[PDB]
């Protein structure tokens, strides 16, 4: 293990320097055909190392001129032979004291080194270098490439200088009507596909995938892989990290919440909504959506679910899970006592049918979930 | 120690 605060030392922020290269007297690998990067690289190297300081505690600043600097960037065309070299594509170097160590070298014959900013691996090579260039030993979709560190990365990184609590504390949007101004976490239009891992310090925040109109499974828990825009796994939150709410798209979508109070919109399209714990609102959108519970624990009095957009004959509420203790029977105004069975009550007055399940076992009624509008036995799953 | 990128 190391890093730019030595070996074995962990949770220490570092604050860095950066240099592109004008010249050199030789390239440490013993490569050759020296060639300083062009203004697209510098922009979408600088935007490689702000994905780095926003997970980590890290602080980078360019320095110029003469002066040394941990981490260097520069180009080269051709082997120690002097023979062009358009095979290779970039390396980089540990942090140490060591001639060269912090430095990262890319070969300039790849149109996607000169070009990152249109050519998606580009970007993924530098943030992969700058990755090792930091201490990381192994950096790192439909023809795609991430740009910025995954799930991994992020927990190794911040496992040498420690996480970055000040990043995006307010209420974020991560996809489309993004608020993060980072392009990795932005979508633009249906065509534009999303590859990250979520680092996100604080607020309420929300997954808005509503721009697409393939089937997605988003999924909210901390370390969990949705499948989103029609790619598979492409999207990932950190470990140590709490997203709130989601918006699926036009397709059927499965959106799974966590133990916190989520707020899941379906969409168009049939869509599976799951709040699990905490007190959820659910909008199912158009189309016949299902609300699933599977447990107690998912919608008690105390802090129970809302669902505001059910449509009577349409939508359905599911809450087979309940079968493993008994199957739930239907009650039209009143309990037994027996356990195990389920009422609708219509509250007239304010138009909301508040559905109570009395669980085997529990002396009083202790799941509710309220819903904003009428809703029939027929729509409930047991 | 060098790291190299496919
Ligand atoms: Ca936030
Ligand atoms: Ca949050
Ligand atoms: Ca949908
Ligand atoms: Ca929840
Ligand atoms: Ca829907
Ligand atoms: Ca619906
Ligand atoms: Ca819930
Ligand atoms: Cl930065
Ligand atoms: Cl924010």
């Amino acid at each position: 293990n190391v890093s730019w605060n030595g070996t074995n030392v962990f949770g220490k922020s570092a604050n860095l320097t950066f240099k592109f290269l004008q010249s050199v007297s030789s390239i440490p690998s013993g490569d050759t055909g020296f060639v300083k990067f062009n203004a697209e690289q510098i922009e979408q190297a600088k935007l490689s190392l702000q994905s780095w300081s926003d997970v980590a505690n890290l602080t980078f600043t360019e320095v110029t001129g003469n002066k040394s600097a941990n981490i260097t960037f520069g180009n080269y065309t051709r082997d120690a032979s002097g023979n062009l070299d358009y095979g290779t594509q970039a390396y980089a170097y540990y942090p140490g004291n060591y001639q060269g160590a912090g430095s990262s070298w890319y070969n300039y014959n790849q149109s996607n080194i000169r070009n990152p900013g249109s050519e998606e691996y580009g970007r993924q090579t530098f943030t992969h270098e700058i990755g090792h260039a930091l201490g990381l030993a192994h950096p790192g979709y439909n023809g795609h490439y991430g740009g910025a560190p995954m799930i991994d990365d992020i927990a190794a990184i911040q496992r040498l200088y420690g996480a970055n609590m000040t990043t995006r504390t307010g209420d974020s949007v991560y996809g489309f009507n993004s608020n993060t101004d980072r392009d990795f976490y932005t979508a633009t239009d249906s065509s534009k596909a999303l590859i990250f891992s979520v680092w996100d310090a604080g607020g309420t925040d929300t997954f808005d995938f509503s721009g697409y109109s393939n089937n997605q499974r988003i999924n909210l828990n901390e370390g969990s892989f949705s499948d989103v825009g029609g790619l598979k796994g492409n999207v990932s939150i950190a470990h140590g990290v709490t997203i709130e709410n989601a918006i699926g798209g036009s397709g059927n979508d499965i959106l799974v919440g966590n133990s916190a109070d989520n707020i899941l919109q379906g969409g168009a399209g049939n869509d599976v909504l799951y709040g699990g714990a905490g007190a959820d609102t659910l909008y199912g959108g158009a189309g016949r959506d299902t609300f699933v519970y599977g447990s107690g624990q998912d919608s008690t009095v105390a802090a129970y679910d809302w669902i505001a957009d059910f449509q009577k004959g349409i939508d359905k509420i599911d809450l087979s899970a309940f079968r493993n203790e008994g199957q739930l029977s239907f009650v039209q105004d009143q309990f037994t006592g027996k356990g195990q069975e389920v009422m609708l009550q219509w509250d007239a007055a304010n138009s909301i049918t508040n559905l109570w399940l009395h669980e085997a076992g529990h002396s009083s009624v202790d799941f509710l979930v309220r819903i904003v509008g009428q809703a029939a036995q027929s729509d409930i799953i047991v | 120690a060098e790291a190299a990128q496919a």
